[PDB]
C-alpha cells in the first residue's frame, strides 16, 4: 500500500497562543467579532478537505490574528480585564452570570476607548458566505469512479413462449 | 356516587385527563420548539459564497439573516 | 484556534512517531518504511497508540484514562 | 383465559410472524422472535396437567437457548462489518451459529428432541398453531440470509433430519409423535432445496402448512390420540374414513394425489444441478417415512377393527363442532396435482 | 497499579463467569453473578461509560438477582465435580493468560494482537453532548417503531405471567 | 419469505437505525463514515456477486478502519523490536521528551 | 482483534457450557442464561461504544429488557414445576417419556 | 475430517503401501469418536469406567474396520495390478464388513455388513473414478 | 491529602450514627414522657460510646454468608454518600441519582441474604416479606426523582443545586415531594413501614437514613450559594437536615405499624396511579410553559 | 482511582471494623411470586422511561409527547388490568 507524506518540523514552527483557557474563554466574543472575519476560510478548508496536511496555512494566518488581537488588548485597556478573568477564573465550571460587574467594566472600557461592539444572541452563529482564490475540489472522497450500471429492461413484453415450458400444462 | 367511593383515582383521572388534553392547545409550543431548535449546539458551517443568492448575510453583524430576538424581548 | 492548535500537535507527533519508526527499525528485512495500512490516500485519524506511544505509562494514562476515572 | 385474552395472544403471535417477516433491522427479528415465543406459552397449558408443564419447560428452554445463540450471531455480524442490514453475512462464523440457532428454533436432528415430547403433551390446539406457524416464520429468515451459508451445514442437517425424522415413526403409536415426526420429514424437504431455488421451498411451506392444517382438523373431529380411537371414528363416521385415507397417502406423496408436487419439482431443479446420489438417497427415505402413514390407513380405514358399544349411544348425537375450515383445505391439498404450473405464482 | 486495567477487569469477569458455570448452590451462584454484572459495569464504565452500564447495573443488578434469590428462598434449598471443574476452569484461564503475555497473538479461532490495549480509542474529539447519552436520548423522536413493539410486549409479558401463574 | 410494506408505505420507520450516514440525532459522524459511505457507494446498484467481484478494496479498507487488526499488527512488531533493541543495548531511551 | 474481546467471549462460551450441561436444578440452569446475556450485553455495548456508532445506541438496553422478560417467563415456569411437585430437580421430569 | 480423507485420497492407489492403512485408522479414530461421544452421551452408563469400556469398545471396533480394509484395499491393488477397478474394494468392503461381523461375534450381521458394506466402498471409488461431485455444486 | 478526604468523609458518619441513636431516644423521650439518658455521662453521650463498646465486647450462616451480609451493607453504608453535593462533593459523578437507586437496590440484597443465612423458616418468611416490602418502593421513588429532576434538566444534581436558588422546588411539586418521603419512611424500614453482628446491621440502617434525609433536604431545597464562602451553605444545609431528621423521630414516635397487606394495598392502588398521574403531567407540562431546562 | 481508591477504603475499613466485632471474642406463597414478577415487569417500563430528561430537547416535540404519553399509558393500562383482574389480592 501506498505510504503516507506529511510536511517537516520545519514547517511546523509557527508561535501560538501560549495564553491559558480560562482568560481565552473570558475573551471570547468580542475576539468572535474583532477578529474571526479569516478563521471561517480556515473552517471552510477543514470541511470541504478533511486532510490536515492540506489547510494549515491558514491555521498559521489565524495563528497570527488571534497574536495581534491578543497584543492590542494586552498592551491597552483594560487592567482590570486581568482582575475580570481571574474572577470567573475561581467559579468552578465557568458562568457568564457569576463575575457579571466586571463583565460591564470591561465593556464599558472597550466602548469609550477603542468601540468593539458586543455581539448579540444570537448573532455568533447564522450560516455565513466566504470567497477564496481555491476552487472546491474535486473527488475529496479519495477513490475510483463507480463500476457499471445493470443492463436495465427496456421495451414491452410479449405473450409467454408456447406456455409454461414445464413438462407439460401447454399454452 | 363517582366522588366517594375512589377519590383518589378521580383525582388521577382528573389530571391525567387534563395533561392529555391540554397539550392539544396551547400558545407556548411554537415558542418551546423555537426555543429547542435555535441552540447551537454543532458548529454553523462557513460556505463557499453563493451563486448570487440574496441571503447568507456576510458579516456576524449583518443583520439580513435569521436571528433569535424574543428571549430579550419576552 | 484550538482546532488549529490540536492540528500543528497530531501533525507534530505523527513526524516524530514516523522519524521513530524509520529509526528503531533500521535493519529489519522485509518491510517497507512507511507503509500506510490502508488503499486510499485519504487522512486517517490515527488510533491513540501511534499518537502515544513509547510513553511508559504517565502520559498515556493521563491523557487516554485520566479523563474516564476523573470527574 | 378470556376469549378477548386468546384473541389478544393470537393477534400477538400473527404480529410476532409479520415483525420477522418484514423488517430491514437484525433487532427487530430478534425482538420477533422472543415476542413469538413469549405469547406461544400459555396457547401451551390450556389445561392444567403436568403434561403441559413439563412440555412447555422443554420448549422454553430450547427455544430461549436458540434465541439466544442467534443473538450471538448478530453480534459477531456487528463485531465484523458494522452494520444493520438483513443481508449476507461477513464471517462463516456467524454464519455457522444462525443456522445452528435456526436447527434448536424449527426442529432438526442434531436438535429434535425437544419436538415430539412438547407435541405429546399438549392438545391439539397449541401444537397446530405450533408447528404452522413456528416452522412458517424462520423459513424467511433463511430466504434472507441464502447468499452466505456454509452448504455442508443444510446439507448435514437436512439429510440427518430426514433419516431421523423417518426412523423415528416407526415404533410410536402415539398420533401427535408421529405428526411430528413426519414434521422433522418435511423439514428436511423444506430445508435441502434452499441454496438451489429458494421458491421451491416456499412453496413446500405452503404444501406442508395446509397438508398439517387437514390433519390436525381430522384428529380435531373428535379428541383422538391413539389409533384406537381411530378405529372408533370409523365407527361413528363414514366419511372421515376416506378422508384419512386421502390425506394420509398425500402427506405420502403419491404421484396422482397433491403431496407429490413438493417431491416432484425439487428433485426437478434439485437435478438441474448435478447433485444425484443426494436426491436418490432423499426420495428413498421418503419412502421410508410413508410406512406410518401407511400402517395408519391400513389400522382405520381399510381393515375394520372391533368396537365398543355405547357407540350406539354415540349415533343419535351430531359430531357438532365447528371444523375450522375443512373442505377447502382437503380439496386444496389433495386434488391439486394439475396445478404445478401454479409453483411460479410466488415470485 | 499499571495501564492494563481493562485486561485484569476482565479477567476477574472470566473469573466470575466460570465461579457460578461450576453449577454450585443457586445462591452462591447468585452471589458470583452479582459480582460479574459489577466487574462487567466497571469493564463499560471504563470504556466511557458515562452512562450505560450504570444504567443496567439498576436493572440487572437492580431487578433481576433480587427475583433470582427471593424464587429461590421460597422454592428450595463440597462436592467432588464443582471443585474440581472450577479448579480446571481456572486452570484455562490461567493458561490463555500465560499465552498472551509470553507470545504475540492468540488464535481460538480469529486473531488476537497479545498486549493490554487501550487502542483503539477517541483522540480527545470535542464532544460536549456525551454522544452515549444522546445515543440513549433517542428512542424518543427517532424511535416510532421500536418502544412500541417493545411496550406492547411487556403488556403481553404482563398477562402471558397471571395467566401462567393462574389466571385469574 | 420477506415483504416489502417498508417500501410500499413509504415511511422508512426502520431505515434510520440501519446504517451510518443518516440522521444521528445530533449531527455527528461516528469512526468509520466514510468508509461506509465509500463502500455503500460503490456497491450500490450492484448485484450482490460482481459487488463481490469489484468492491472487494474498499471492503477490506473498510475493514480495517473498524478492526485496525493489521495497524495493531505493525505496532505491536515495532513494540517487541523495541524491546529487543532496548534490552541488547541500543540507546538507552531518548525517544520520547528529549529528542 | 483486541484484548479484551476474546476473554469475554471465553467468558460467553463458558457460560454456554454452563447452560448446557448442567445437574440438578433448574433455576442455576436459567441463572446460567441470564449470566450469557450479560455477556451479549457487555459485548455489543463495547463494540458500539469504541465505534462512537451514536445512532444505534437501542441494543444493549432493549436486548436486556427483552431477555429480562424472557427470564420472567422462565421463573414463572420454575415455579410452576415447583409448585406441582416438591423441589425444582432435572427428575420430576423424567414423565413424559419419548 | 476434510485433512485426514483428504490425506487418504491424495496417495495413488497405485502401490505407496500403509499410510493408506493409516489413513484408514484416523477415519476409524474419528467414526468412533463419534458413535462414543453420541453413545455416552445418551445412555448415563452408571458407571464411567463402563462408559471407558464401550468408548474403547467402538473406537477399536471402527479403528479395525479401517485398518483390515487399508490392509486388503493395499494387497489386492498390489496383486491385480488394475488401479482403476472397483472390483478389489468390493472385496475390500466384504472383507471389513466380515471383520466387524467377526468382532461383533455373529454371523448375520457378517454377511449383510459383506454385502452392504462391498456395494457402497464400490460406489465410493466408482464415483470418485469417474467424477461425481463432493456434496455440492453447489452453483446452478 | 485526598486520603484525608477519604477519611474526613466516612469516619465521622459512625460519629455522626452514634449521635443520632442519643438524639432520637432522647427526643423519643421528650415526645413520650422521659428524661434521658442523663445519668451515665453528662447529657448522654458517653452512654452511646460505651453502647457501642459493649456491643463490640460481647461474645456470641455459612460462614461466607454470614460474613457477607453485614460487610456489604456496611460498605453501602459507606459508599452512599459519595456525590451528594455538601457544596462540593468528592466526587463529581455527571450521573448520581441513578447511583442512589442501585444502591437501594444492593441493601435489598444485603437483607436477602442475612435472611438466607438465618436459616430458620419464620425469619425465613419474615424476611421475605421485609425483601418484598422493601422493594416495592423502589419503583415510586425512581419515578418521583425521574418527575423531580424533569424539572431541572441532567442527572448530574449539581445542576439541581443551582437550580434551587429561586424557589424551594417542594412548591412547584409537593404532593410528588410528599410521595417520595412517604417512600423514604417504606424504604428506611422503620415505623411505620415494617442474628448479628446487629452493630454493623444497625448502623448501616441509620447511615441510610441519615443519608436519605440529606438527599431529601438536597433534592427539594437548600439555600443560596455564596460565592468563594460555602460554609454559609453547609451550615443552613445542615440545620435544615437536622430539622428533617427532628420531623422523621416526629413521625416515628405517633403512629403503629401497618398490616402488611394493607401496606402492600396501599402502595399499588393507592400510589401508583397518583405518581402515574403526576408524573404524565410533569411530562407534558414543561412543554406547554414554554420551559424545558438546558441539559448543558 | 479516585473512586476505586474510596470504594477500596471503605471495604477495608468495614472488614476492620467486621474483624474486630468477629475476633475480639475469639411450602409458600402463589401471593409472594406476583409481587417479584409485577415489580420486574414495571421495572422494566421504568428502565425505558428514565432516559426521557435527557430526550426532552429534540425537534419533534409532537412525536416525543405522543409516545411518551404511550409508554405510561401502558404502565398504567397493565396495572389496570391486573386491578380489574385482582392480580394483587390477599
Ligand atoms: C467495582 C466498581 C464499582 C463501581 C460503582 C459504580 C461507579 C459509577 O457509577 O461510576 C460512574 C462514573 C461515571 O463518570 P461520571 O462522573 O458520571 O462522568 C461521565 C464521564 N466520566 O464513573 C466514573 O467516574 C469512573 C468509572 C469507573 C472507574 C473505576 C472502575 C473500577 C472497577
Amino acid at each position: 500500500p501506498g505510504i503516507v507524506e506529511l510536511p517537516s518540523l520545519e514547517d511546523l514552527k509557527v508561535q501560538e497562543v501560549k495564553v491559558s483557557s480560562s482568560v481565552l474563554k473570558a475573551a471570547a466574543h468580542h475576539y468572535g467579532a474583532q477578529c474571526d472575519k479569516p478563521n471561517k476560510e480556515f473552517m471552510l478548508c477543514r470541511w470541504e478537505e478533511k486532510d490536515p496536511r492540506r489547510c494549515l496555512e491558514e491555521g498559521k494566518l489565524v495563528n497570527q490574528c488571534a497574536l495581534e488581537f491578543f497584543r492590542q488588548i494586552k498592551r491597552h485597556c483594560a487592567e482590570p480585564f486581568t482582575e475580570y478573568w481571574t474572577c470567573i477564573d475561581y467559579s468552578g465550571l465557568q458562568l457568564f452570570r457569576r463575575c457579571r460587574k466586571e463583565q460591564a467594566q470591561f465593556d464599558k472600557c472597550v466602548l469609550d476607548k477603542l468601540g468593539w461592539v458586543r455581539p448579540d444572541l444570537g448573532e455568533l452563529s447564522k450560516v455565513t458566505k466566504v470567497k477564496t482564490d481555491r476552487p472546491l475540489p474535486e473527488n475529496p472522497y479519495h477513490s475510483r469512479a463507480r463500476p457499471e450500471p445493470n443492463p436495465e429492461v427496456e421495451g414491452d413484453l410479449k405473450p409467454a413462449r408456447h406456455g409454461s415450458r414445464l413438462f407439460f400444462w401447454t399454452m | 356516587n363517582v366522588w366517594a367511593k375512589e377519590p383518589v383515582l378521580v383525582a388521577s383521572f382528573a389530571i391525567a385527563g387534563l395533561a392529555v388534553i391540554l397539550p392539544t392547545l396551547s400558545p407556548y409550543t411554537k415558542y418551546s420548539l423555537m426555543i429547542n431548535r435555535a441552540t447551537p449546539y454543532n458548529y454553523p458551517v462557513p460556505l463557499r459564497d453563493d451563486g448570487n443568492m440574496p441571503d447568507v448575510p456576510s458579516h456576524p453583524q449583518d443583520p439580513q439573516g435569521p436571528s433569535l430576538e424574543w428571549l430579550k424581548r419576552l | 484556534l484550538l482546532q488549529a492548535e490540536k492540528d500543528r500537535r497530531v501533525l507534530q507527533m505523527l513526524r516524530e512517531n514516523l522519524e521513530e519508526e524509520a529509526t528503531i527499525m533500521k535493519d529489519v528485512p522485509g518491510w517497507k518504511v512507511g507503509e500506510s495500512v490502508f488503499h486510499t490516500t485519504r487522512w486517517v485519524t490515527p488510533m491513540m497508540g501511534e499518537l502515544y506511544g513509547l510513553r511508559t505509562g504517565e502520559e498515556i494514562l493521563s491523557s487516554t484514562y485520566g479523563f474516564i476515572w476523573y470527574t | 383465559m378470556n376469549p378477548i385474552i386468546l384473541i389478544i395472544i393470537l393477534m400477538t403471535v400473527m404480529l410476532g410472524t409479520i415483525i420477522v417477516m418484514i423488517s430491514t433491522h437484525w433487532l427487530l427479528i430478534w425482538i420477533g422472535f422472543e415476542m413469538n415465543m413469549l405469547a406461544i406459552i400459555p396457547i401451551m397449558m390450556k389445561k392444567h396437567n403436568p403434561r403441559a408443564t413439563e412440555a412447555s419447560t422443554k420448549y422454553f428452554l430450547t427455544q430461549s437457548t436458540a434465541s439466544m445463540l442467534l443473538m450471538m450471531a448478530i453480534i459477531i455480524n456487528l463485531m465484523f462489518s458494522g452494520q444493520w442490514t438483513v443481508m449476507k453475512l461477513f464471517n462463516p462464523m456467524a454464519s455457522m451459529l444462525m443456522t445452528m440457532a435456526l436447527a434448536m428454533k424449527l426442529g432438526m436432528a442434531p436438535f429434535h428432541f425437544w419436538v415430539p415430547e412438547v407435541t405429546q403433551g399438549i392438545p391439539l390446539s397449541s401444537g397446530l398453531i405450533l408447528l404452522t406457524w413456528q416452522k412458517l416464520a424462520p423459513m424467511s429468515v433463511l430466504y434472507q440470509i441464502l447468499p452466505s451459508i456454509n452448504l455442508d451445514l443444510i446439507l448435514t442437517l437436512s439429510i440427518l433430519s430426514i433419516t431421523i425424522g423417518g426412523w423415528g415413526g416407526l415404533n410410536q403409536t402415539q398420533l401427535r409423535k408421529i405428526m411430528a415426526y413426519s414434521s422433522i420429514a418435511h423439514m428436511g424437504w423444506m430445508t435441502a432445496v434452499l441454496l438451489y431455488n429458494p421458491t421451491m421451498t416456499l412453496l413446500n411451506l405452503i404444501i406442508y402448512i395446509i397438508m398439517t392444517s387437514t390433519m390436525f382438523t381430522l384428529f380435531m373431529a373428535n379428541s383422538t390420540t391413539t389409533t384406537l380411537s381411530l378405529s372408533h371414528t370409523w365407527n361413528k363416521a363414514p366419511i372421515m374414513t376416506i378422508l384419512v385415507l386421502i390425506t394420509l397417502l398425500s402427506m405420502g406423496g403419491l404421484p396422482p394425489l397433491s403431496g407429490f408436487m413438493p417431491k416432484w419439482m425439487i428433485i426437478q431443479e434439485m437435478t438441474k444441478n448435478d447433485s444425484i446420489i443426494l436426491p436418490t438417497l432423499m426420495a428413498i427415505t421418503a419412502l421410508l417415512n410413508l410406512y406410518f402413514y401407511m400402517r395408519l390407513t391400513y389400522s382405520t380405514a381399510l381393515t375394520m377393527f372391533p368396537s365398543t358399544n355405547n357407540m350406539k349411544m354415540k349415533w343419535q348425537f351430531p359430531t357438532t363442532k365447528r371444523m375450522t375450515l375443512l373442505p377447502t383445505m382437503t380439496v386444496l391439498s389433495t386434488m391439486l396435482l394439475p396445478l404445478t404450473p401454479i409453483l411460479s405464482i410466488l415470485e | 497499579m499499571m495501564t492494563y486495567i481493562v485486561f485484569i477487569l476482565s479477567i476477574i469477569f472470566v473469573m466470575g463467569f466460570v465461579g457460578f458455570s461450576s453449577k454450585p448452590s443457586p445462591i452462591y451462584g447468585g452471589l458470583g453473578l452479582i459480582v460479574s454484572g459489577g466487574v462487567g459495569c466497571g469493564i463499560v464504565l471504563n470504556f466511557g461509560g458515562s452512562f450505560l452500564g450504570l444504567m443496567v447495573f439498576l436493572i440487572y443488578l437492580g431487578g433481576m438477582m433480587v427475583v433470582f434469590g427471593y424464587t429461590t428462598a421460597m422454592a428450595t434449598e463440597s462436592n467432588k465435580v464443582v471443585l474440581g471443574t472450577f479448579i480446571t476452569g481456572l486452570l484455562m484461564e490461567f493458561l490463555m493468560v500465560y499465552y498472551v503475555l509470553k507470545d504475540k497473538e492468540v488464535e481460538i479461532v480469529f486473531k488476537f494482537n497479545g498486549m493490554g490495549d487501550w487502542v483503539i480509542y477517541d483522540t480527545g474529539d470535542s464532544g460536549f453532548f456525551s454522544e452515549e447519552a444522546m445515543g440513549i436520548a433517542a428512542l424518543y423522536s427517532y424511535g416510532t417503531w421500536l418502544v412500541i413493539v417493545t411496550g406492547w410486549s411487556l403488556l403481553i409479558g404482563v398477562v402471558v405471567i397471571m395467566e401462567i401463574t393462574r389466571g385469574n | 419469505p420477506f415483504f416489502d410494506v417498508q417500501k410500499k408505505l413509504g415511511v422508512d420507520l426502520d431505515h434510520w437505525m440501519t446504517i451510518q450516514s443518516a440522521e444521528q440525532p445530533h449531527r455527528i459522524p461516528a469512526r468509520c463514515h466514510a468508509f461506509e459511505k465509500e463502500w455503500i457507494e460503490c456497491a450500490h446498484g450492484i448485484g450482490s456477486i460482481r459487488a463481490e467481484k469489484e468492491c472487494k478494496i474498499e471492503f477490506e479498507d473498510f475493514r480495517e478502519c473498524l478492526l485496525r487488526q493489521k495497524t495493531m499488527k505493525r505496532l505491536n512488531a515495532i513494540k517487541r523490536q523495541r524491546d529487543k533493541l532496548i534490552k541488547e543495548g541500543k540507546y538507552t531511551p531518548p525517544p520520547h521528551h528529549s529528542g | 482483534m483486541s484484548l479484551v474481546y476474546m476473554n469475554i467471549m471465553m467468558a460467553f462460551t463458558v457460560s454456554l457450557t454452563g447452560l448446557l450441561m448442567y445437574r440438578s436444578h433448574l433455576m442455576s440452569s436459567l441463572l446460567c442464561l441470564e449470566g450469557m446475556m450479560l455477556s451479549l450485553f457487555i459485548l455489543a455495548t463495547l463494540m458500539i461504544l469504541n465505534s462512537h456508532f451514536t445512532l444505534a445506541s437501542m441494543m444493549p438496553i432493549i436486548l436486556l429488557v427483552f431477555a429480562a422478560c424472557e427470564a420472567a417467563l422462565g421463573l414463572s415456569l420454575l415455579v410452576m414445576v415447583s409448585n406441582t411437585y416438591g423441589t425444582d430437580y432435572v427428575q420430576n421430569l423424567n414423565l413424559l417419556q419419548c | 475430517a476434510k485433512t485426514l480423507l483428504h490425506q487418504y485420497w491424495d496417495i495413488p492407489e497405485g502401490t505407496e503401501c500403509h499410510r493408506k492403512t493409516y489413513a484408514a485408522t484416523s477415519i476409524g479414530g474419528a467414526s468412533g469418536l463419534v458413535v462414543s461421544a453420541y453413545s455416552v452421551a445418551l445412555k448415563t452408563p452408571t458407571s464411567f469406567l463402563e462408559g471407558v469400556a464401550r468408548t474403547g469398545r467402538y473406537t477399536f471396533t471402527a479403528a479395525a474396520i479401517g485398518a483390515i480394509f487399508g490392509l486388503t484395499s493395499c494387497i489386492s491393488a498390489q496383486v491385480r495390478e488394475k488401479p482403476d477397478d472397483p472390483l478389489n474394494y468390493l472385496i475390500g468392503g466384504c472383507a471389513g464388513g466380515l471383520t466387524l461381523g467377526a468382532r461383533t461375534r455373529s454371523y448375520g450381521i457378517g454377511a449383510a455388513a459383506c454385502a452392504y458394506m462391498g456395494l457402497t466402498a464400490a460406489l465410493v471409488k466408482m464415483g470418485q473414478l469417474e467424477g461425481w461431485k463432493v456434496f455440492a455444486e453447489p452453483k446452478v | 491529602m485526598f486520603m484525608i478526604n477519604v477519611l474526613t468523609l466516612i469516619i465521622p458518619i459512625l460519629l455522626a450514627v452514634a449521635f443520632l441513636t442519643l438524639v432520637e431516644r432522647k427526643v423519643l423521650g421528650y415526645m413520650q414522657f422521659r428524661k434521658g439518658p442523663n445519668v451515665v455521662g453528662p447529657y448522654g453521650l458517653l452512654q452511646p460510646i460505651a453502647d457501642a463498646i459493649k456491643l463490640f465486647i460481647k461474645e456470641p450462616s455459612s460462614i461466607s454468608m454470614f460474613i457477607l451480609a453485614p460487610i456489604l451493607a456496611l460498605t453501602l453504608a459507606l459508599t452512599m454518600w459519595i456525590p451528594l453535593p455538601m457544596p462540593y462533593p468528592l466526587i463529581n459523578m455527571n450521573l448520581g441519582v441513578l447511583f442512589m437507586l442501585a444502591m437501594s437496590s444492593l441493601a435489598v440484597y444485603s437483607i436477602l441474604w442475612s435472611g438466607w443465612a438465618s436459616n430458620s423458616k419464620y425469619a425465613l418468611i419474615g424476611a421475605l416479606r421485609a425483601v418484598a416490602q422493601t422493594i416495592s418502593y423502589e419503583v415510586t421513588l425512581a419515578i418521583i426523582l425521574l418527575s423531580v429532576l424533569l424539572m431541572n434538566g441532567s442527572f448530574t444534581l449539581s445542576t439541581l443545586i443551582i437550580t434551587q436558588e429561586q424557589v424551594w422546588l417542594i412548591f412547584p411539586a409537593w404532593p410528588l415531594a410528599m410521595m417520595w418521603f412517604i417512600s423514604t419512611l417504606a424504604e428506611t424500614n422503620r415505623a411505620p413501614f415494617d442474628a448479628g453482628p446487629f452493630a454493623l446491621f444497625f448502623m448501616a440502617e441509620y447511615a441510610n437514613i441519615i443519608m436519605m434525609n440529606i438527599f431529601t433536604t438536597t433534592l427539594f431545597l437548600g439555600a443560596f450559594h455564596n460565592p468563594y464562602m460555602p460554609e454559609l451553605y453547609t451550615i443552613n444545609f445542615t440545620i435544615k437536615s437536622l430539622l428533617l431528621s427532628i420531623t422523621f423521630l416526629w413521625i416515628r414516635a405517633s403512629y403503629p405499624r401497618f398490616r402488611y397487606d394493607q401496606l402492600m394495598h396501599l402502595l399499588w392502588k393507592n400510589f401508583l396511579p397518583l405518581t402515574l398521574a403526576l408524573c404524565m403531567w410533569h411530562v407534558s407540562l414543561p412543554i406547554l410553559l414554554s420551559s424545558i431546562p438546558p441539559q448543558t | 482511582m479516585n473512586l476505586m481508591i474510596t470504594l477500596l477504603t471503605n471495604f477495608t475499613l468495614a472488614t476492620l471494623l467486621v474483624t474486630i466485632a468477629f475476633w475480639l471474642p475469639q411450602p409458600f406463597s402463589m401471593k409472594f411470586f406476583l409481587v417479584a414478577i409485577t415489580f420486574l415487569l414495571f421495572d422494566l417500563e421504568i428502565a425505558l422511561l428514565l432516559p426521557l430528561p435527557w430526550a426532552s430537547q429534540t425537534t419533534n416535540l409532537n412525536t416525543m409527547l405522543t409516545m411518551a404519553l404511550l409508554l405510561i399509558f401502558l404502565l398504567a393500562v397493565s396495572l389496570a388490568y391486573e386491578w380489574t383482574q385482582k392480580g394483587l389480592e390477599w
